[PDB]
């Protein structure tokens, strides 16, 4: 039937999603912190642009 | 029939009596009231009523009595009953008390209405969410009431007060005060016409929203604006031409000729009658839709009474009540008391319309509460 | 229009009381 | 992960009694209106009864009105259905279902074929033999 | 047959949960406690766009940060110039109801989609100066919810029939399909390198779809209710989802579990649109209760509020250079916000 | 720069042309009323489609009043997301039949879900109950299909304000106004919504349906204007 085929597809999908490489939370979180710290100066919303360079002003 | 014409007629009668005594027993003279000719001794001499009296058409057959004795001297007593105004002056003093109290009353009422309409107009103009065609004609109505208040106050202030206390002759004609009085009178009549015409415009606009099938109101909005400001000029300008050509006075406030006042009272009473018919039809439609719901037996009649009190100052329905009253009934003393209530209703109509359409309105309260919440969030 | 009739009545009343006070003073003399 | 686990049922006698439990895991239980769906053999899904967040608003399908008793427990995190005086027309697959939005009165598509938040369900057979 | 497959599925899900618990090395808040906070962010409206009559449902910026396409429910697709508030283009729509719009990275094509189950792609290369339907696409049965351009020849498209599609614009057929959802697929977000993308749906789970392979790699189940919006962190490693349970959730791809929950007790209304900034420090979430919120993505604190819309905020968009933030709401207004100093 | 002035002038001319086009389309959009023809299922709504892709559009005008009626065609049964897009329509024409699984109870639950929705509070619902002849044959047949499904029908009397059609069994009239009172109870129990429900009994072949929709839409528009002027 369709139900057993859907269940086999779910089991195969869980088998595909189970054998994956996983990195620790601290390393990737430190990478996100490094990206935010490195690109903090160029962001116009975090660091506000002066009125002369701002086109909408 | 003005005071300056009275001083001019008294000066002309004094000059005529002086020329008569110069061109001329008890020696007749000018005792500041009537000119006395030479009188035979021991006789009740009779003088005619002098023509400078404003009521001389009614006392044209009267005579002033004065006794001349046999020694050639005038008598002490003098009878002037036949030249007297029959209406008693104490009732006129009570009338002046009534007029002064009512004028202070509508002065305070127009000041409060002017301040409230200023505040309401600023509230409607400032907020950008409330820019609606309905709010546009509310802004035009509030502006018309504001111009009404300003014009009436200017007309009252610029009017020249009579000068009986002065006594001595003065230059009645003014090259400035009379022109300002005429200008303020024309502006006052134009603002009254604008008030009633914008009441008509809002009545026709609500009739068009309720009755018509769904045709777009954006296209013919200009017609409403044109009708609202066009109609006062339409009936004021021939009134100004008739007051210039036929009956000219120092001010255009006195209605000596009633036919010139009928062309002012006709497009106002016609407007009030059309607004009353639209009021009847809107109450019929509202009664049908409000009866259709039928929540509770007391609630639908209570909401009908509330909406009637809400809708009467919008269309001038109380002005219908004062419409049948004839001039013959107006001459009665009761009309003096009735004028106070009518002027009270008319003067405070603008204040009631302002308060009901600004403070009472839920949407305006919501907008003001949201703006105050943003201001308190910005401050804190 | 009510208020125009009011103002007309006040102006007529002022003219009439000025006339009555003027006639009174003239009767008084001096 | 939002999951609902039904428990109870099986083969019962007509006019008997039965109790159904519904364990909820993966969400805040007290904020969702919940309900029961049944599926007869050879028919589609249909609504049975519901209960609100606090437990005041309780309504039933009129075919079983006055016969079933729904009761939620927020502290023990379990929905309960008591079923007494059963009929042979009540044999069905039972689904403990949750309405999708929090803090709302309405439930749009609980009775739908591929609704994703209902439980696996339980079998109840009320055959006489 | 069903019993052994369901037990095997439960054992595999328990194995995945145990692997996610074992890979949980630390907490993001515990290591970002020693971070200076952003503080109060006060943004002011610079421009206000008033062309639409019906409610505005979706918008999308251009890659030059100059032109923006907005879609309304009356059947109007307006290309605005953001600087001078001038409407560069007005396009009538064949279908009155539109639920998605997209602007091509080259700038020549504009896509729209709605309840007609047809994605309409319009070309701006016309020498006459009049817009035209370049291609219509009809392969979805459920309602069309989100579409984003990869390039001028391919487009990724989301529909309400629990499927996603990759369409070839030149041929006009689906290049491939993606079938992994049990609920209505509300939104998609493309990666900056366009190798992967993510799909947020009504099954309280987000999928990481691979373009070349055609299967989903990672499944994220952390929400209680329907997920409305999804967007990538600008490196491509993390992504944030907004849902109807008044909570945002920042998920990580390599950690394969949720990182952070953005929630407040007084906020009970839904979420419609989320988007990061250029750096990724600020998360801009358009909620249902008539305002937007500026969350700090590291500290999980409300850095700001954007209460400028009379009606609920439907869509939110950030420029590529990060200069301005445009929010479209159901009161037929587009509000452009920018910070002042 | 003269080139910037020329580009700005051309941009202003294009903006003025687009604003003229939008002002020409604004009256066409605001003059036209919008109807959502929604049915629970096999209720004979195709009869209403014939008399009165994903979505189907029917254009009809009465007394120079334009109506677009939108039928939901090939769409998924999960209605909880796209129905918000029908918040701004003038009316939701909800058509269900009074006659396998029970359909009246699912109709009541669907109407309750439409009514209690927070975004559908402004939108009003016009109710149509079809298959009156099939309901009359079901009652005259003698089989219990409303006492078994609804126990309140036993302790129910025919309302006095109800106007029965002559030539009918009063049991059929009692069942009709029983279902009408069920829908009125569900609509009344909410209260907080600023919208009203219009029940109508319709047979299989009727002509008066377009007139009833026109009168009810005129009632909705006039109640909306009276609500804006604070009279209601
Ligand atoms: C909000 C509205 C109702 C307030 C109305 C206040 C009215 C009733 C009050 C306030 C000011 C008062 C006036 C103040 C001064 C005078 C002068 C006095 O020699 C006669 C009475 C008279 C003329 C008063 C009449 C009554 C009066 C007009
Ligand atoms: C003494 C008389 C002649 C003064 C007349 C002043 C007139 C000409 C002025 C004063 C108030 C003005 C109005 C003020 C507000 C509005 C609303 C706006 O959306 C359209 C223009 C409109 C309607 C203006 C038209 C012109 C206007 C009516
Ligand atoms: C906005 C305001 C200032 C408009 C005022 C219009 C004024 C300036 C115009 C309109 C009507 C004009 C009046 C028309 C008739 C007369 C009678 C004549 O024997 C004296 C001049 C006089 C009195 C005119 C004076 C100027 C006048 C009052
Ligand atoms: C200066 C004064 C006299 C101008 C008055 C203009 C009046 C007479 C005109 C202008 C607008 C007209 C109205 C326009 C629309 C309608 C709706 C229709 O279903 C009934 C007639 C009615 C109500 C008209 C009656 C006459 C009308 C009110
Ligand atoms: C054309 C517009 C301004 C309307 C004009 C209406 C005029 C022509 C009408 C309406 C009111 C009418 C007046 C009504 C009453 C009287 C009293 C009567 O004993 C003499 C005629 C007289 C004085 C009428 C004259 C004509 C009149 C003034
Ligand atoms: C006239 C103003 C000053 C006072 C109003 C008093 C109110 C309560 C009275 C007097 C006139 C009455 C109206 C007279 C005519 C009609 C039209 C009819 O088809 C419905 C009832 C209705 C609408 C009446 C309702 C009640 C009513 C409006
Ligand atoms: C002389 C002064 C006091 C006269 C004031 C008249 C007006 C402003 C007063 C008199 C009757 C009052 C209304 C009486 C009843 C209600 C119902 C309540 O649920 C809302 C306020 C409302 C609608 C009041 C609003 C203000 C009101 C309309
Ligand atoms: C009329 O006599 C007005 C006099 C009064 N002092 C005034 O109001 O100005």
């Amino acid at each position: 039937t369709a139900s057993i085929a859907q269940a086999r597809k779910l089991v195969e999908q869980l088998k595909m999603e189970a054998n994956i490489d996983r990195i620790k939370v601290s390393k990737a979180a430190a990478d996100l912190m490094a990206y935010c710290e490195a690109h903090a100066k160029e962001d116009p919303l975090l660091t506000p642009v002066p009125a002369s360079e701002n086109p909408f002003r | 029939q003005t005071a300056g014409e009275l001083y001019q007629r008294w000066e002309r009668y004094r000059r005529e009596c002086q020329e008569t005594l110069a061109a001329a027993a008890c020696n007749g003279s000018f005792d500041m009231y009537v000119c006395w000719d030479y009188a035979a001794p021991n006789a009740t001499a009779r003088a005619s009523c002098p023509w400078y009296l404003p009521w001389h058409h009614h006392v044209a057959a009267g005579f002033v009595l004065r006794q001349c004795g046999s020694d050639g001297q005038w008598g002490l007593w003098r009878d002037h009953t036949q030249c007297e105004n029959p209406e008693k002056n104490e009732a006129f003093l009570d009338q002046r008390l009534i007029l002064e109290r009512l004028q202070v009353m509508y002065t305070v009422g127009y000041s409060l209405s002017l301040a409230t309409l200023l505040l309401a107009l600023l509230i409607l103009s400032l907020f950008r969410r409330l820019h609606c065609t309905r709010n546009y004609i509310h802004i035009n109505l509030f502006t018309s009431f504001m111009l009404r208040a300003a014009a009436i106050l200017s007309r009252d202030r610029l009017l020249p007060r009579p000068g009986p206390y002065l006594g001595d002759q003065a230059l009645a004609l003014w090259n400035q005060a009379l022109a300002a009085c005429r200008t303020a009178q024309i502006v006052t009549q134009y603002c009254v016409g604008a008030n009633y015409t914008w009441l008509l415009v809002e009545g026709v606009y609500l009739h068009s929203l309720l009755v018509l099938v769904g045709g777009s109101e954006e296209g013919h909005f200009r017609y409403y604006l044109l009708l609202g400001w066009g109609a006062p000029a339409l009936f004021v300008i021939p009134w100004v031409i008739v007051r210039y050509l036929y009956e000219n006075t120092q001010c255009w406030e006195r209605n000596e000729v009633k036919a010139i006042w009928w062309i002012i009272r006709t497009p106002i009473l016609m407007t009030i009658l059309i607004n009353f018919l639209i009021f009847i039809r809107i109450l019929g439609i509202l009664l049908s839709k409000l009866r259709t719901r039928q929540m509770r037996c007391r609630d639908y009649r209570l909401r009908l009474a509330r909406s009637t009190l809400f809708l009467v100052p919008l269309l001038g329905v109380h002005e219908v009540v004062f419409a049948p009253v004839t001039e013959e009934q107006a001459r009665g003393a009761l009309r003096f008391a009735k004028l106070g209530f009518e002027i009270f209703l008319s003067s405070f109509q603008g204040f009631l319309v302002s308060v009901l359409y600004c403070f009472i309105n839920k949407e305006v309260q919501s907008e003001i509460r949201r703006g105050w919440h943003h201001c308190r969030l910005r401050r804190s | 229009h009510a208020q125009g009739t009011f103002t007309s009545d006040k102006s007529k009343y002022l003219d009439e009381r000025a006339a009555q006070d003027f006639v009174q003073w003239l009767l008084d003399g001096g | 992960q939002v999951q609902l686990q039904e428990s109870g049922g099986g083969l019962v006698q007509p006019g008997g009694s039965l109790r159904l439990s519904c364990a909820a895991s993966g969400f805040t239980f007290s904020n969702y209106k919940m309900n029961w769906v049944r599926q007869a053999p050879g028919k589609g899904l249909e609504w049975v009864s519901d209960i609100s967040q606090s437990g005041a608003s309780i309504s039933y399908t009129g075919s079983v009105k006055g016969r079933f008793t729904i009761s939620r427990d927020n502290a023990k995190n379990t929905l309960y259905l008591q079923m007494n005086s059963l009929k042979p027309e009540d044999t069905a697959v039972y689904y403990c279902a949750r309405c999708p939005a929090p803090f709302t009165r309405d439930c749009f598509d609980v009775t739908s074929t591929t609704y994703a938040y209902r439980g696996q369900g339980t079998q109840v057979t009320v055959s006489s033999h | 047959e069903l019993d052994q497959l369901r037990q095997e599925a439960e054992q595999l899900k328990n194995q995945i949960r145990d692997a996610r618990k074992a890979c949980a090395d630390a907490t993001l808040s515990q290591i970002t406690n020693n971070i200076d906070p952003v503080g109060r962010i006060q943004m002011r409206t610079r421009r206000t766009l008033r062309g639409h009559l019906a409610k505005i449902y979706a918008m999308h910026w251009g890659t030059d940060s100059r032109l923006l396409v907005s879609a309304s429910q009356d059947g109007k697709l307006i290309i605005w110039d953001s600087y001078t508030t001038n409407k560069v283009h007005a396009i009538p729509l064949r279908s009155s109801w539109v639920m998605t719009c997209a602007y091509a990275p080259s700038g020549n094509y504009v896509a729209c989609g709605g309840l007609d189950n047809i994605c309409s792609i319009y070309n701006l290369k016309t020498r006459e100066g009049n817009v035209r339907v370049s291609r219509e696409l009809a392969g979805h049965t459920g309602y069309l919810s989100c579409c984003r351009f990869l390039d001028d020849n391919q487009i990724v498209t989301s529909s309400g029939d629990t499927t996603c599609a990759l369409w070839d614009i030149e041929t006009g057929q689906q290049t491939t399909t993606f079938t992994g959802h049990t609920g209505d697929v509300m939104s998609l977000s493309l990666a900056p390198d366009t190798r992967l993308f993510v799909s947020g749906a009504c099954d309280a789970s987000a999928k990481l779809w691979d373009v070349r392979e055609g299967m989903c790699r990672q499944t994220f189940t952390g929400h209680e209710s329907d997920i409305n919006a999804i967007c990538f962190f600008p490196n491509g490693n993390a992504f944030a989802t907004g849902s109807d349970d008044a909570t945002c959730r920042l998920f990580d791809l390599r950690a394969d579990q949720e990182l952070m929950t953005y929630s407040h007790d007084n906020i009970i209304c839904g979420i419609t649109s989320v988007s990061f900034s250029k750096s990724g420090r600020l998360l801009l979430a358009g909620y249902d209760d008539f305002n937007c919120n500026v969350w700090d993505a590291l500290k999980a604190d409300r850095a700001g509020v954007l209460a400028g819309h009379d009606n609920r905020v439907s869509c939110l968009g950030v420029t590529d250079d990060g200069m301005a933030v445009a929010t479209g709401s159901w009161d037929s207004f587009l509000k452009i916000w920018n910070g002042s100093s | 720069t003269e080139d910037q002035r020329n580009e700005e002038k051309a941009q202003r001319e294009a903006n003025k042309k687009i604003e003229k086009q939008l002002q020409k389309d604004k009256q066409v959009y605001r003059a036209t009323h919008r109807l959502l023809l929604l049915g629970a299922g096999e209720s004979g709504k195709n009869t209403i489609v014939k008399q009165m892709s994903g979505i189907f559009e029917t254009k009809f005008q009465v007394d120079k009043v334009n109506f677009h009626m939108f039928d939901v065609g090939a769409q998924r049964d999960e209605r909880r997301k796209w129905i918000q897009c029908f918040n701004d329509v003038t009316a939701i024409i909800f058509v269900v039949a009074s006659s396998q699984t029970n359909r009246l109870q699912a109709a009541l639950k669907l109407f309750d879900s439409i009514w209690n929705n927070k975004w559908l509070r402004d939108t009003s619902v016009i109710l149509f109950l079809n298959k009156q002849d099939l309901l009359a044959e079901k009652v005259l047949a003698g089989k219990s299909k409303i006492e078994d499904y609804f126990p309140e029908f036993a302790r129910y009397t025919t309302p006095e304000d109800a106007t029965p059609e002559p030539g009918e069994d009063p049991r059929v009239t009692r069942a009709k106004y029983f279902i009408r009172d069920e829908f009125l109870r569900i609509s009344t129990a909410s209260g907080d919504g600023r919208h009203y429900c219009y029940p109508h009994f319709t047979c299989a072949v009727d002509t008066e349906n377009i007139r009833r929709v026109f009168n009810d839409c005129r009632d909705i528009i006039q109640r909306m204007h009276l609500r804006q002027y604070e009279l209601l």
